[PDB]
Parts: structure tokens; C-alpha cells; sequence
């Protein structure tokens, strides 16, 4: 809150990043690039990539599988909740039955996110 | 069981100079050279972990991919501890049209690799159920989401999809919207599947250009 | 030799010859041919705003027909259909000789009408 | 030869290319597709957009690629600072004063402009200046205009001059304030007009029809064939779940290059009226609807109650080569006889497929030097075929008709208008006759009009001494042709649809059938379909042919089945559904074959493949679809054969021959019933 | 002797051994009997009879045995068996020479103009 | 309304006031009054005069949407 700087939010490519609605309404290069990023998108080059974030619940990673297109080839979701919930099994050993709402509250999951 | 916290002070770096000189740069060339008979391909492309650096992708046979793992888990130099996802990408112009990765993590030294196997449809690959705890849950998902067959699973059963569902729906060939639908029957007092009927049908946009360049 | 071709005497069938669909004045000329798709068809709906509109209500068409033509000084016009140019359409140039208040131009977004008295008549 | 080769330097890259080429074919040898506008690949070099424009080495400017010749070792870079910076450069000059039009204009999703600006462009601007407006434009009912966005490449003016021949639009004003069209109010006249809105990049000139209805992102495309006449031009059919929404073109160089006429274009919108959807019975209320079993039925007993020698079917100009060898084998099952076609010359003798077909082909007839037109107007039966005759003229192929006399676009010598002249011809008293016996490579074509003719066989006879005498037919160049304008003929020709002997007596007689099976057929004559009989019609559009039957069986139109056709010269092609079957019609083959199991009589095929098989068996050719045989020509053996039929219906030397087209626009009930024809017909109406 | 180590009749034994259980849970007593049901489940292995690969053999088994266990685990009930298993095969062994003359073309020619997709 | 009170009564230019959007009512704010503005009323669900496409049973005539016209003889 207080080093919010003054500036752009947006990167000033227009090849990637829609124009502004009063640039499109009276430039004809930001109108095509407008009409071309709201129906084919742009062109991701091919490529892989995996990125992590520390999300709240932990690690949540896109695998992006490029072939070129304006498509996803593959996108693959890691979710933690997922890896979290596998740990049932040994966890819940020795404990009792008013201990396994517990163990699911405290591993912070949401099924949104595990099952896609 | 790595990354203790040790100083009690504010950290403000990333890793060592040399060990991150070495795991950026030396890793590729060096896995190849001490593991030679694992390795049959190699890429070092845009960093997992950072935007900033390079990270080496592995392939490998799946008749050596337990001991490639297991090398890299628990060699000095590659302490690999922490298996994130294994899945699938399907390539149907191949002769084996599906390649299973791994990414892995090591927390001793910040960094991040990726493993690859190529496989068709019909050949199994070992499991990782003893070197990785988590790779029960993401090999079933594999089997369930693509049909790819994991040898000395414990239960390799589906977990995500209905409880009759046969078909492997990330494949490129299954159909979206898929082959059957669900609806209760007044009649049979029953929740009924049948064949799709859609209302309205689904609609594609092919909106790729004649003169797109990227295209692959 | 080479003789004329007569385009008068060729037949049309009454029930094709007499379902053309053509436009009034507006944006072309009056009679010309006016591009439709199939839907209406099995309800037997030939006109452009019965397809979706249901009453005797007044149509968009009658509105934009109630405005009449504005005189703008100069040979081009920049029509934005706002004053705040961030709140219309994109810019439309449009050219106003040989216009008048009788047959004046008409922007293609808006459906506004402009003439200029200044192509020396 | 002398290195006809020669070999040069793209990005380093060694290339061979054939002499001539310029550095755009180059580029395009090696890989590279180059921005381009003005240049085409089908017009005269221009050289005006500036778009092309390549660094070649020890050259201090830019290139223009599409007119500069390729010399030996050159070196050619595509990919330089100065290339780039010429591209965006040229591209923002390009850019300045279009108007924002692209949410209206219908080249939006498909445009040239577009892309090559998003690829090759920068992304942004600099010009806040007012722009240029221009008046738009009336050029008839197919063509319409929105002049702002013209970006004066000029391949209109070059398509309007060299491939349509009428040489009506120019460029008048100069400078900024050049301007595309006529300078007076007039029509665009030709028959291939709608290719000049494929050939302009943008959306200056759109189709009027299809104005405003879909974007292109949305379309379903089918690559289908053309039946609206007997060339077969390779389209593809664009499509918005059940209902066509435009026609287009696509490249076949060995059929139509990559154009098509207004009428296979423009007849889509009859397909959405009058549509056959259900099957009907005549009652004593008349014709209401009734079941597919009911139908059929009362198909069969009025087919099974009459005599044999009283049942007559007739083949439409559009049915596919399955329902008519299923309707001949199921009425030659029956024992009938009594085939006839739509198309004429039904008994026309069908014994050797060089008689009736262009044995030099379409693309073959570019190496004639002469070229000799007999009874036929090319430029109303396939406009196609007369732009790749104009095509030929304009490298040097000299033309000579012998008909009534027509406007082509190309200059011809008039040799004569009767069977009379042909005559005189064959004798030497005309002096084309030398021109033909010192030509290279001479070529003669016959209309499907002589053979309409009752006196045929006589005009053939003497088209084959002509022949013999001037060398038209020899050892490595076969050069006599036959060409057709209606997609089913051949066909049926290729599998014996044909009466027998004892029907053609009993025709001669003046027997009359009780039962007429009408397979979509509506241009019939009234000697073949008596009043009082028995009418069963299939077909897709009500029309003539519907409004008289008993039964009505509701079928498939071309854009909805995948049957084979059979083009003039020999090649065989097949259409594509790219809808599926309108409200409760059928399958057209398998209708025949639900009625003759109906009858008692079933056919032996019970799919698409088997009925395709026994095609294969009647006659082998059928199974090589998109290909074409060499046909076997038994010099004047087969003239020899049928000289009875040449002394009998003796000669007619003062009938003129000419083109039994009157109608272009409306050929056949799809044509009829669209509403596009009917203005194309009224627009030349009212300019008198 | 018998191919591919014999799996096929090893897995048809298994899953005829569970047949009655699979009777008894899912209440199929007076609907069908075990007979007419390892006759069944016999016309599923016959369909695979002319696999001439040992891996889709075992792949095959793997699947079905997941099926035999989603049955076994209630997972799908009673009218998933009746819409499933037994009505096709009735529908299969009951059209068989109908006592209508028509031939399956004409049948299907006055159903729809397409052929019917899936049951 | 004591009685059956309801939301969709309150005109736009206070639903904004009301709703906390912005500080504009008609007490202090001229606001510019289109030609064909439709004025608030409550909301007709529930009752057969709610709106209905047209293909509905409840309509004055309903639509068959085909695409294409019949030959009628
Ligand atoms: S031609 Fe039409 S679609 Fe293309 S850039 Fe110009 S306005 Fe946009
Ligand atoms: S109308 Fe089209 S083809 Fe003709 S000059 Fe203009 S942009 Fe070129
Ligand atoms: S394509 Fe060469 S200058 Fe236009």
C-alpha cells in the first residue's frame, strides 16, 4: 500500500495485451489487434513449461504443453490438495473415528481443486 | 527430509554461487556423463523454478527409469526429494503417441528437473509406488485419464472418473461432450444413462489464419 | 451477325420472380438485392425486424427514420455516434459530396444521415 | 538445354528454379511465403503494393520480389533489418486511411489485410489525421461495394481484362484520390463476375447475397463438386449446421484452375425453398402426406399392375450414377426397357467412350495451336472452360467456329453456320481448312447441341472425314472432343442407360406408357410423359415434375449425398454431403432399393460400397474416382459401324447448329427456384 | 497348448466363481439364472476370440476384472446389469429370423434416414 | 406495497443510490431521460404473463424455426 508506484499495469505489447476502448475506436491498427485478440488469440510458439506458485493451500502448478497454436495442447493441473488427501492412509492410523474431520480440516482441501 | 531451518536471521539470497552455477548450467552435461546408459535425449529450456535461468529435461527408456529416479533422488550432487505430478501428453502422429513425465523438485538446492518416457498403448511402464509416495495417486490418475498401463502398481484403479466408465477421455481422439448421458426415468424409478442427444450442438470456431507462422 | 440477345423474352417463374428480396433508399439504391438467411423461412417471415420482434411495437427502424438529416460544412464528416468519442462507435468518414437533403450520406454504424452544402451546389 | 535450371541463394540456401522465375518463386522454392497483394498468380504482374519488397545482395533499395527476374548465383535475404522495417513501413502506409470498419465489414476472420498486419505489421499508430471517403459503387445484384476500403491493388482491373475479357473497370482520378469502377453507372455483364470477389483481398468488393449473414469462423467446410453443368468445377460448400450459407472454389488445375461461374456460386439460396420433405400420395383430395410404407407401396403396385412394355423412367440432369443404375436395374428387372434422359440424344449409341467424351482433356487442350468449334457456345455452357479458351487465345491459340455466331470475349473466325459449311470445309473450299491441315496440334470441339440434333449421326459423319483429312486425330496427339452441359450425362452414358430396341420401335410406333418414373426430372418433354399416366416423381424440389406425379419420394440434393458424377472429359468425381438430409427424405439409391424389395424384386446391393461395386462391374473406371483413362480410339471402324444410322434421318444442311441453352441462369429446378437468378435475369431486363 | 498361458479361461473361471454372489446381491434370482449368465459372460470372451496379441489380452483381462469389480462393489445396480448385459444379448438372439419378411435394409430405411448410434 | 413488497419495484436511477454504487438521485442529479425508457415494475414470475421465447406454448403463435420452406401443391 505504500510503494505502489505510478505507471503502466499492462505491458505495451500490443500483440499480446488487447488495446485500450478509446485506442480502438480511433486507430485502425489498435481496431485490428482488437478484433483478432478477441476471436483467434494470439499465437503461443511451441514450447513446455511447468510454473509454481505458493498458493495458500501450497504448491499449485500449470504444466503447458505449446504446439504452436492459439490452443492449449496439453494443460496439466498439480494441485496440493490432491497430494495432501492422498496422505490419509497414514495419518488417520491409530487415531479414532471424532479425529478424522480433524485431520480433512486440517489438511485445507477443496474439491474443486482436486478433482478438475 | 531437507530445507531445516537453520539460520535465524533474515535470508536475503538464493541458494550458493557455485552450487547454482553448477545446477543452471553443468546438470544436463553432467547427468549424461555419469549416467550415460539412462539418458537418450536431452533439453535444457526455460526453467521450472524461475523465468530467469535454464533447466534440463531428461528421456529416458522405461526399462531404466526406477534407477534413473532413484540415481537422482539420492545422489549428492541431484537430491531430488520431492516427486510433484507424473501425467501424460498424447501425440497420436507418433508410433508411441504418449509421453509420461515426472517433474521433481529438490529442495537442498533449489532446483527443478523434468523426466520424459515414451511409451505406446500397450506397454507398460514400472511404477515410482516405492521410490515416491505420491505416485500411487497420479499413476491412477494417468491409467484413468489415458489408458497407459503401470506394472507393480498396488491397485492401479480409476479415481476420477463414473464408476462404469470405460474409455480414457484425455485421449485426442475421445469426443468432448463424450458417448453417453445421464437423466432420471419417472418409469424405472432409476438414474439412467443413454446415448447423447444435445440440444445444441457444440460449436467450433476455426480461427487460425493462412499466414500464422508459429504454427507446429 | 453476332446478334443481340433479347433478356425480355426469357421466362421467370411467378412464384421466384415476385419473392425477391430488395431494400428501399436507405444505404443503397432503392430495388437492389437484399442478402437474407434462412431463418423465418418454415414460419413464413420474409421481413427483416417481424424475425424477432413481436407486436405492434416500434421498431428500431422507425426511430432512426424520425431524425433528419444534419447539415455539416466541409467535403468529410467524422462520425463517432456520441460526443465523447470513448462512448461511440469507431470513427466513420464519410463523404459528403454530391449530397443534399434529399439524398444525403449515411453512416454505417449509427444509421445517422449527413449532407454538406459546399461540393460548389 | 543450356542449365534451363539455374540455381540461387535464399538465406543462404542453394535453390534450383526454372528460368523466368522471378525471386518470389524463388522464395517460394525455398520455403518462404512472402507477403504479397497486388501480384496473383493467375494475372499479369503489377507490381504496385510494395508489400514484396526482399534485399538482394550488392543492390543498395529493396526488390520488389514479384517483378524481378531471378539471375544466376544470386542471393537473397528475407529476414534483415531493412526488410522488416519495410514491411512495417509499407503496411502503415497501407493503414492510414482505411476505416475502422473491420465489425462491419464481411472480410472480418478471413481478410488478407488482417493478418498480415497482426504478422508483419507493427501495433500501433501514429496518424491522427482526417482520412480519405469515397462513394461506393452499384456493379449489379452480385457484387457489392464499400469503396473506403479499397487499397488499390488493381487485380480487379487485370481479372476484368484478361480472364473475364469484358475490360470494364479502370482507375480514374490520380493520386490520393485514385478511384476504382466505372466512370458511369454500369452492370458488371460476365458470368465468372463473382471471382473478382475472391481475387480483391479485402472487403471492398463483397458478395452481395451472402452480405452480413455469417463470419467465416463459424462455417463448417465440405469440398464438394459442382453440378450446375457438365465441367464439374471443384467447389467447397460452407455450411451453418443444416442451412448452406455460400459456395466457393477450389483449386483443380486439370479441371477449373481456381474458378467458377455465377450460377454454380450464387444457386444455394433455391435449396431453401420448395424442398420435397415428405412422401406424398394422391388421393381424391390430391396429394397428401403419407408414410415411407405406404408410399412405397403404391409405387409398387401401379409399377407391378401395368404391363411391362407400358413402364418408361426417366433420368433427371442431377441424379448420381447409383440411383440411375439402380432405377435401370430395377426396371430392366421388371422386363422394361424404355430408359430415357433429360439431357437429350437418349438414343444416342454409347459403344466407345472417345465418341462422347474431350479425349484430349481440359488441361491437355492448352497445347492446340487451332482450335476449331463446332454448333456449341462455350461461354453459356461452361464459362470455366470459356475463360481457359481465352487463356489460350491470349498466348497465340487461334479459334475458328462453324455455328451461329456468339460473343466469346475472344476474337474468331467465322467459318460458317450450317452442316452445309461443314461440308464445304471438308471438301477444302474454305481456306481454314489449310490452317487446320498446317497446324501442329489441331483441335475440334463439338457441342452437346449437334447431338441434340435428329440428323446427328449425318454432321458426326462428316466432323469425322474433317477430321481424317485435317490430321486432328494422330499418332501422339488425339485431338477430336465431345463436351457436355448437363453433370449426369456421361454417367449414364458410362453405364448403358439407354432404351432397347424393341422400346425405340414401339417410340417410332407411337406406343404410350401408363407408369413414368421420374428420377428428379422436370425439364421433360410432353411426348415422354402422356396425360392419364401414372407419374411416380423422387426428387428435391417441387416443381414441374411434382406438381403432376401420384407418388411423391422425397430425396437428397447434391450438398446433402456423396454420389459419383461423371464430367465431359472422362473423369470421374463424386460430391460431398456437407449437410445432412432435409426433414424425412432419403438416401436417392436406397429408395430404389427399399422399392424394389417393396415390388418383389430386390436389388443385390444392400450399402453405398456395394452399389459402388457393381458401378465397378458394369464398367471399371468407376472405381479410379478423380482420375481419367485414356480412351481407346478405333479410328473410323466405329463410323463404319453405324452407317445405317447415318443412311437413315438423312442430312439437314440448312438447320444452323447452334446451343440449345436460352436460359443460363435457370438450367434445372434448383436454378430456378432461387431468388438470385431471378434478380441476375431482371437486372438485365431492366437495362432496356 | 492354449494361448497365451490360458488366461482366458482362467479369467472366465474366476468370474464364473463370482457369478452367484453377484446373483445374490444384486437380487437376480427370478430374473436370470446362472446358466443362461455364464452363457453370457462366455459370449463376452468370444468377441475378443481372434486377438492375436498377448499384451491386449492383458489389458483386456485388467479391464474386465475392474468391471467385475465394479459390479461386485454395488457400484452399478440391478438396471445397470438389465440396460447393460442381458437385453442386448435378448436383443441379439431375439430379432433372429423375425416373422416379418423384411430385410434389415428395409427396416432401417424406415426408421431414420441415418443409422442408429450406440443402444 | 405493505403487502407483497418487493426489489424490482425501484427505479434505476435510485437503484444505484440504494444499492451504495454512487451518490446520484434525483434530488440532486438531473439525469438524462431516453425516449424509449420502460418504467419499474415488479417482476411477473410465477404468473403466465412472464416473458416466454418464442416457441413457447404460451405464445400468441408459436415458431417453427426450420430454415427452409415446403412445397405445398
Ligand atoms: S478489409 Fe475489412 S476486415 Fe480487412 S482490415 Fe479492412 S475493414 Fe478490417
Ligand atoms: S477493389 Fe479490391 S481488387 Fe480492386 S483495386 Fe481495390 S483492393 Fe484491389
Ligand atoms: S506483391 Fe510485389 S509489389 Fe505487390
Amino acid at each position: 500500500l505504500n510503494e505502489m508506484p505510478d505507471g503502466l499495469y499492462k505491458s505495451p505489447d500490443g500483440k499480446v495485451c488487447p488495446p485500450s476502448r478509446s485506442t480502438m475506436k480511433q486507430s485502425m491498427e489498435a481496431l485490428i489487434h482488437h478484433f483478432k485478440l478477441y476471436t483467434e488469440g494470439f499465437h503461443v510458439p511451441a514450447g513446455e513449461t511447468y510454473r509454481a506458485v505458493e498458493a495458500p493451500k501450497g504448491e499449485f502448478g500449470v504444466y503447458l504443453v505449446s504446439r504452436g497454436g492459439n490452443r492449449p495442447y496439453r494443460c496439466k493441473i498439480r494441485s496440493p490438495g490432491y497430494a495432501h488427501l492422498q496422505m490419509t492412509d497414514v495419518i488417520s492410523r491409530g487415531a479414532m473415528l471424532a479425529d478424522v474431520v480433524t485431520i480433512i480440516g486440517t489438511l485445507d482441501v477443496v474439491f474443486g481443486e482436486i478433482d478438475r | 527430509g531437507y530445507a531445516y531451518a537453520r539460520k535465524t536471521t533474515d535470508k536475503d539470497y538464493i541458494a550458493s554461487e557455485h552450487m547454482q552455477a553448477f545446477g543452471n548450467t553443468q546438470l544436463t552435461d553432467y547427468i549424461i556423463k555419469t549416467v550415460p546408459k539412462f539418458v537418450k535425449m536431452a533439453v535444457t529450456g526455460p526453467a521450472q523454478s524461475s523465468v530467469l535461468y535454464q533447466e534440463p529435461t531428461i528421456y529416458t527408456t522405461p526399462e531404466s527409469l526406477v534407477p534413473l529416479m532413484v540415481f537422482l533422488r539420492d545422489h549428492t550432487n541431484t537430491q531430488f526429494k520431492c516427486l510433484l505430478d507424473v501425467t501424460a501428453v498424447d501425440f497420436p502422429e507418433r508410433a508411441a503417441r504418449f509421453e509420461v513425465v515426472y517433474h521433481l523438485l529438490s529442495p537442498r538446492w533449489n532446483n527443478r528437473i523434468r523426466v520424459k518416457v515414451c511409451v505406446d498403448e500397450v506397454t507398460a511402464v514400472p511404477t515410482l509406488c516405492k521410490v515416491f509416495n505420491t505416485a500411487n495417486w497420479f499413476e491412477r490418475e494417468t491409467w484413468d485419464m489415458f489408458g497407459v498401463f503401470f506394472s507393480g502398481h498396488p491397485d492401479l484403479r480409476r479415481i476420477l472418473t463414473d464408476y462404469g466408465f470405460t474409455g480414457h477421455p484425455l485421449r485426442k481422439d475421445f469426443p468432448m461432450t463424450g458417448y453417453q448421458e445421464v437423466r432420471y426415468d419417472y418409469g424405472k424409478k432409476r438414474v439412467v444413462s443413454e446415448p447423447l442427444e444435445l440440444t445444441q450442438e457444440f460449436r467450433y470456431f476455426d480461427f487460425n489464419s493462412p499466414w500464422e507462422t508459429l504454427n507446429r | 451477325v453476332v446478334p443481340t440477345f433479347d433478356w425480355k423474352k426469357v421466362p421467370v417463374p411467378s412464384t421466384t420472380a415476385k419473392d425477391i428480396p430488395v431494400t428501399v433508399k436507405g444505404a443503397t439504391p432503392a430495388g437492389d438485392l437484399r442478402a437474407t438467411s434462412g431463418l423465418g423461412l418454415g414460419d413464413g417471415i420474409k421481413n427483416h425486424t417481424d424475425k424477432w420482434l413481436d407486436g405492434d411495437k416500434k421498431s428500431p427502424m422507425e426511430y432512426i427514420n424520425e431524425v433528419a438529416p444534419i447539415k455539416v460544412k466541409g467535403l468529410v464528416v467524422a462520425s463517432y455516434g456520441s460526443d465523447d468519442p470513448a462512448l461511440g462507435c469507431p470513427v466513420e468518414y464519410i463523404n459528403l459530396k454530391g449530397t443534399s437533403l434529399e439524398n444525403p450520406a449515411v453512416c454505417k454504424y449509427t444509421g445517422n444521415r449527413y449532407y454538406s452544402d459546399d461540393w460548389k451546389g | 538445354p543450356p542449365s534451363d535450371h539455374l540455381e540461387v541463394f535464399v538465406n543462404e540456401q542453394p535453390v534450383k528454379i526454372p528460368k523466368g522465375s522471378s525471386v518470389l518463386q524463388a522464395c517460394d522454392a525455398a520455403g518462404i511465403d512472402i507477403p504479397r497483394f497486388c501480384y496473383h498468380q493467375r494475372l499479369s504482374i503489377a507490381g504496385n503494393c510494395r508489400m514484396c519488397l526482399v534485399e538482394v545482395e550488392k543492390v543498395p533499395k529493396p526488390v520488389a520480389s514479384c517483378a524481378m527476374p531471378a539471375g544466376p548465383g544470386m542471393k537473397i535475404k528475407t529476414e534483415t533489418p531493412m526488410v522488416k522495417k519495410a514491411r512495417e513501413g509499407v503496411m502503415e502506409f497501407l493503414l492510414i486511411n482505411h476505416p475502422l470498419d473491420c465489425p462491419i465489414c464481411d472480410q472480418g476472420g478471413e481478410c488478407d489485410l488482417q493478418d498480415q498486419a497482426m504478422i508483419f505489421g507493427s501495433d500501433r499508430s501514429r496518424f491522427v489525421e482526417a482520412k480519405r471517403a469515397v462513394e461506393d459503387k452499384n456493379l449489379g445484384p452480385l457484387v457489392k461495394t464499400v469503396m473506403t476500403r479499397c487499397i488499390q491493388c488493381t487485380r480487379c482491373v487485370r481479372f476484368a481484362s484478361e480472364v473475364a475479357g469484358t475490360a470494364e473497370l479502370g482507375v480514374t482520378g490520380r493520386g490520393r484520390d485514385s478511384e476504382i469502377g466505372t466512370y458511369v453507372e454500369k452492370l458488371m455483364g460476365s458470368e465468372l463476375s463473382g471471382n473478382v470477389v475472391d481475387l480483391c483481398p479485402v472487403g471492398a468488393l463483397t458478395s452481395k447475397p451472402y452480405a452480413f449473414t455469417a463470419r467465416s469462423w463459424e462455417l463448417k467446410g465440405t469440398e464438394s463438386i459442382d453440378v450446375s453443368d457438365g465441367l464439374g468445377a471443384n467447389i467447397r460448400v460452407d455450411a451453418r449446421g443444416t442451412e448452406v450459407m455460400r459456395i466457393l472454389p477450389r483449386l483443380n488445375e486439370a479441371v477449373n484452375e481456381e474458378w467458377l461461374s455465377d450460377k454454380g456460386r450464387y444457386q444455394y439460396d433455391g435449396l431453401k425453398h420448395q424442398r420435397l420433405d415428405k412422401p406424398m400420395v394422391k388421393g381424391p383430395k390430391g396429394l397428401q402426406v403419407a408414410t415411407w410404407q405406404d408410399a412405397l407401396g403404391a409405387a409398387a403396385a401401379a409399377l407391378t399392375s401395368a404391363a411391362p412394355g407400358e413402364v418408361r423412367g426417366i433420368a433427371g440432369k442431377l441424379a448420381d450414377a447409383e440411383s440411375m443404375v439402380a432405377l435401370m436395374d430395377l426396371l430392366r428387372g421388371l422386363g422394361a426397357g424404355d430408359l430415357a434422359h433429360e439431357g437429350g440424344f437418349s438414343d444416342m449409341p454409347a459403344d466407345v467412350r472417345s465418341t462422347y467424351t474431350a479425349n484430349t482433356t481440359v488441361q491437355g487442350l492448352e497445347q492446340s495451336d487451332l482450335v476449331l468449334l463446332v454448333g456449341t457456345n462455350p461461354r453459356w455452357e461452361s464459362p470455366v472452360f470459356n475463360a481457359r479458351l481465352r487463356k489460350m487465345f491470349l498466348d497465340g491459340t487461334q479459334v475458328g467456329l462453324v455455328g451461329a455466331p456468339v460473343d466469346l470475349t475472344y476474337k474468331y473466325e467465322h467459318v460458317g453456320s450450317d452442316p452445309a459449311a461443314l461440308a464445304a470445309l471438308a471438301a477444302g473450299q474454305h481456306p481454314f481448312l489449310e490452317r487446320l491441315k498446317k497446324a501442329a496440334r489441331p483441335a475440334v470441339v463439338v457441342g452437346p447441341g449437334v447431338l441434340r440434333r435428329a440428323d446427328r449421326e449425318a454432321v458426326m459423319k462428316a466432323v469425322h472425314e474433317l477430321c481424317g483429312k485435317a490430321g486432328v486425330v494422330k499418332e501422339g496427339w488425339n485431338g477430336f472432343n465431345v463436351i457436355h452441359d448437363t453433370a449426369s450425362r456421361v454417367a449414364a452414358l458410362d453405364m448403358g442407360f439407354g432404351p432397347s430396341a424393341a422400346a425405340r420401335a414401339r417410340r417410332a410406333q407411337g406406343a404410350q406408357p401408363k407408369v413414368v418414373y421420374l428420377l428428379g426430372s422436370d425439364d421433360y418433354s410432353e411426348e415422354d410423359v402422356p396425360e392419364g399416366a401414372f407419374v411416380i416423381y423422387q426428387g428435391h424440389h417441387g416443381d414441374r415434375g411434382a406438381s403432376r406425379a401420384n407418388v411423391v419420394l422425397p430425396g437428397a440434393a447434391y450438398t446433402e449425398k456423396s454420389g459419383l458424377y461423371v464430367n465431359f472429359e472422362g473423369r470421374v468425381q463424386q460430391t460431398r454431403a456437407a449437410v445432412p438430409l432435409v426433414g424425412d427424405a432419403r438416401e436417392d439409391w436406397a429408395i430404389l432399393r427399399a422399392l424394389s424389395e417393396v415390388v418383389g424384386k430386390r436389388l443385390p446391393y444392400d450399402s453405398h460400397a456395394a452399389v459402388r461395386a457393381r458401378l465397378a462391374g458394369i464398367a471399371p473406371h468407376f472405381a479410379n474416382i478423380d482420375a481419367v483413362q485414356t480412351p481407346v480410339w478405333l479410328n473410323g471402324e466405329y463410323v463404319k459401324g453405324v452407317e445405317a444410322l447415318a443412311k437413315a434421318a438423312p442430312l439437314q444442311p440448312s438447320a444452323p447448329l447452334t446451343s440449345t441453352i436460352s436460359n443460363f441462369y435457370m438450367t434445372d429446378a434448383i436454378s430456378r427456384a432461387s431468388r438470385t437468378m431471378a434478380k441476375c435475369i431482371q437486372a438485365r431486363q431492366q437495362t432496356k | 497348448k492354449r494361448l497365451f498361458g490360458g488366461a482366458a479361461r482362467h479369467f472366465y473361471f474366476e468370474i464364473c466363481r463370482c457369478l452367484p454372489f453377484i446373483q445374490r446381491l444384486h437380487k437376480m434370482e427370478e430374473m436370470v439364472s446362472l446358466k443362461e449368465l455364464r452363457a453370457i459372460v462366455k459370449e463376452k470372451f468370444k468377441e475378443y476370440k481372434d486377438v492375436k496379441d498377448g499384451r491386449v489380452v492383458d489389458l483386456l483381462i485388467f479391464k474386465g476384472r475392474e468391471e467385475i469389480e465394479t459390479y461386485l462393489l454395488m457400484h452399478k445396480q440391478r438396471h445397470h446389469v438389465v440396460t447393460e448385459v442381458v437385453e442386448p444379448y435378448y436383443a441379439k438372439q431375439r430379432a433372429v429370423k423375425k416373422v416379418t419378411t423384411n430385410s434389415p435394409f428395409l427396416d432401417s430405411f424406415l426408421s431414420s434416414g441415418y443409422a442408429a448410434i450406440g443402444v | 406495497d405493505k403487502f407483497d413488497y418487493n426489489p424490482t419495484t425501484i427505479p434505476p436511477e435510485w437503484h444505484g443510490w440504494l444499492n451504495y454504487i454512487n451518490d446520484y438521485n434525483p434530488t440532486n442529479t438531473q439525469f438524462k431521460q431516453p425516449t424509449y425508457q420502460i418504467e419499474a415494475s415488479m417482476t411477473k414470475t410465477g404468473t403466465q404473463t412472464c416473458y416466454n421465447p418464442k416457441g413457447s406454448w404460451f405464445s400468441a403463435k408459436p415458431r417453427n424455426w426450420r430454415k427452409y420452406e415446403s412445397w405445398t401443391p
